């Protein structure tokens, strides 16, 4: 998962 | 979904079903799941909504018939649409669901992971799109959660198919020459899922079309990897 998204 | 079947469950644990409570309690819309406190999905699902306080976000689900008034839901705190948005044909359609909890990440519901910059060039040749939307034109919404193997074309042929529109590269096309499997009324919202090097990636968000899975007439979706600045500028806010 290249793209990150933040908790 | 026309010409699908039934999916397996967990088979697609990004897939939510966005609920509406006014006036009655009934399934508005797909989404995805993309964040521990996020929900991609179209902008053209919140017509006439007025407030976030109205809709219920069911994650982990394979069948409607999981959802009673006991079913646990996630409340949504905040509805971000596109603000180029003006209505699904023109593009921009896509919407972020900002959840008042968090959710708790397992085998029945976890994330979809975005496209990758460096993959608008990559050829996708397994794609599905998934919902509990209408099976034909006039049909009701179904209980178990379809699925359907469609495969993307070109943005040229899409504009051939679609003469009076302007299909741009912020769209992505899906669908047989001869028709006969798609996205329909209900599926809206939802994902359009392709594995690559054995990855889920989130390619598109299921949009519009002329009728449902007619011959020569390609479902039209948000085509995500144009909107991964946007998605990140309203997530990773401050
Ligand atoms: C008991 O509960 C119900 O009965 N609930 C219910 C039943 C139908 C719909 C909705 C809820 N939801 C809305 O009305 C929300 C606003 C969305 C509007 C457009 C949407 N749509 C139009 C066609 C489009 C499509 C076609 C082909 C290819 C593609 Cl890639 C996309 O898919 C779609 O869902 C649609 N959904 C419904 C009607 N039309």
């Amino acid at each position: 998962c290249t793209t990150k998204i933040k908790p | 979904i026309v010409g699908g079947t039934a999916s397996v469950r967990g088979e697609w644990p990004w897939q939510v079903t966005l609920h509406t409570t006014s006036p009655t309690q009934r399934h508005l819309c797909g989404g995805s799941i993309i964040g521990n406190q996020w929900i991609l999905t179209a902008a053209h699902c919140f017509y006439g909504v007025e407030s976030p306080k109205i809709l219920r976000v069911y994650s982990g689900i394979l069948n409607q018939s999981e959802i009673k008034e006991d079913t646990s839901f996630f409340g949504v705190q905040e509805i971000i649409i596109h603000d180029q948005y003006k209505m699904a044909e023109s593009g921009y359609d896509i919407a972020l669901l900002k959840l008042e909890t968090t959710v708790g990440y397992g085998d029945s519901q976890r994330p979809i992971c975005l496209p990758s910059k460096g993959d608008r060039n990559v050829i996708y040749t397994d794609c599905w799109v998934t919902g509990w939307g209408y099976r034909k034109l006039r049909d009701k919404i179904q209980n178990t959660l379809q699925k359907a193997k469609i495969p993307l074309v070109t943005n040229e042929e899409c504009q051939k198919r679609y003469r009076g529109h302007k299909i741009t590269h912020k769209m992505i096309c899906a669908g047989y020459r001869e028709g006969g499997k798609d996205a329909c009324k209900g599926d809206s919202g939802g994902p359009l899922s392709c594995k690559h090097n054995e990855v889920w990636h989130l390619v598109g968000i299921t949009s519009w079309g002329e009728g449902c899975a007619q011959r020569e007439r390609p479902g039209v979706y948000t085509n995500v990897v144009e909107y991964v600045d946007w998605i990140l500028e309203k997530t990773q806010a401050v």
